[PDB]
């Protein structure tokens, strides 16, 4: 189907800038109005900027919140939408989606605005009919991490908990429950990627 | 600007029965063409929103007939007539009558199912972490219903509240239960000062707490 | 707005 895919998120300090983009495939990009919609706890889904077509002289539109700070643009030849985001404040933290009104959303790219430092997680094994295992993913910044088990093979019986923030560091755990007949006798491994630090780590749960 | 108003939650719905999610707008969304430019989206946990309904009552391609919607120019209702476990998520309304585009705050669908006690598991600090001078004790309270639950930490018989942090999952899309982690973070020295660690879970499914323990020296 | 949307969306 039509597919919208954002990129370019990460961390920057307040007063700094970011430039994010999305590529749209599965249709002719140049014939569609395109927008950015961000999501955060305090303000929920928030439309921020929109751009029309070449035949409209690429007319742009902005939410008051971001007027003077954000600029939306498009490169029809690359099927790519951009958002230049300047003079950022902590409240500009959120997940940024390309939204093709009113039908299509991307997967979102995460933007954090903070003076705190990027820190990769320490990843610790949690070893003890059915057997429950886990990993402790402690002391990382910013969000997000992605946690998988057995490189994504092990998906059912998994609980990855929301992170908690303390002293500018996040911590979460993930549990997996499997048949005892399945562990320790085939292996169970947690994999933890932290995009901001460019790190990936695996930890085998061993008795 | 148009304000789109939704309640954060709905009454829990039993599987196979009908759920109704409401939305209202501060301005009529009926246009002179006879169309009411009201849209519904669903955002499942970990995912982006996806379109369910357009122009008040029309189903987007591939959306099941379980979903329907109607309304006036200002008051709207999405119906999920025979709810399934996979329908858990947040349902958002939006208009398409002017800029700025605005969305409702989202209503989370909660499935009502049979009460289920938690499966409790306790984990001592790993050796690797102990090499570093901190000590995190972890207890999972998994796959229970309803969401309300208490955990308690007792160290050598004494309740400990300092250093405990709890995290709940979203409702599970398969079995409609919740889970909670409770993590007790100690300094290495404080951890080593005591030997018997207990996590106790108290849930409406019994007057008896469910107790899990370990000893540091074993 | 709607006039612009409707024109656009019909095309």
């Amino acid at each position: 189907e039509v597919k919208v895919e954002e990129s370019g998120g990460g961390l920057v300090q307040p007063g700094g800038s970011m430039k994010i983009s999305c590529v749209v495939s599965g249709l002719t990009f140049s014939n569609y109005w395109m927008s950015w919609v961000r999501q955060s706890p305090e303000k929920g889904l928030e439309w921020v900027a929109e751009i029309r077509l070449k035949s409209d002289n690429y007319a742009t539109y902005y939410a008051e919140s971001v007027k003077g700070k954000f600029t939306i643009s498009r490169d029809d030849s690359k099927s790519r939408l951009y958002l230049q985001m300047n003079n950022l404040r902590t409240e500009d933290t959120g997940i940024y989606y390309c939204f093709l009104p009113m039908d299509y959303w991307g997967q979102g790219t995460s933007v954090t605005v903070s003076s705190a430092k990027t820190t990769p997680p320490s990843v610790y094994p949690l070893a003890p009919s059915m057997v429950t295992l886990g990993c402790l993913v402690k002391g990382y910044f910013p969000e997000p991490v992605t946690v998988t088990w057995n490189s994504g093979s092990l998906s059912s019986g998994v609980h990855t908990f929301p992170a908690v923030l303390q002293s500018d560091l996040y911590t979460l755990s993930s549990s997996v429950t499997v048949p005892s007949s399945t562990w320790p006798s085939e292996t169970v491994t947690c994999n933890v990627a932290h995009p901001a630090s460019s790190t990936k780590v695996d930890k085998k749960i061993v008795p | 600007d148009i304000v789109m108003t939704q309640a954060a939650f709905s009454n829990p719905v039993t599987l196979g029965t009908s759920a109704s999610i409401s939305c209202r707008s501060s301005k009529s969304l009926l246009h002179s063409d006879g169309i009411t430019y009201l849209y519904w989206y669903l955002q499942k946990p970990g995912q982006s929103p996806h379109l369910l309904i357009y122009h008040l009552s029309n189903l987007a391609s591939g959306v099941p007939d379980r979903f329907s919607s109607s309304g006036s120019g200002t008051d709207f209702t999405l119906r999920i007539s025979r709810v399934e476990a996979e329908d858990v998520g947040i349902y958002y309304c939006a208009h398409n009558v002017e800029l700025p585009r605005t969305f409702g705050g989202g209503t989370k669908l909660e499935i009502k199912r049979a009460d289920a006690a938690p499966t409790v598991s306790i984990f001592p600090p790993s050796s690797e972490q102990l090499t570093s001078g901190g000590a995190s004790v972890v207890c999972f309270l998994n796959n229970f219903y309803p969401k309300d639950i208490n955990v308690k930490w007792k160290i050598d018989g004494s309740e400990r509240q300092n250093g405990v942090l709890n995290s709940w999952t979203d409702q599970d899309s398969k079995d409609s239960t919740y889970s909670m982690s409770s993590t007790l973070t100690l300094t290495k020295d404080e951890y080593e000062r005591h030997n018997s660690y207990t996590c106790e879970a108290t849930h409406k499914t019994s007057t008896s707490p469910i107790v899990k323990s370990f000893n540091r020296n074993e | 707005y709607l006039e612009d949307w409707i024109k656009y969306n019909n095309q």
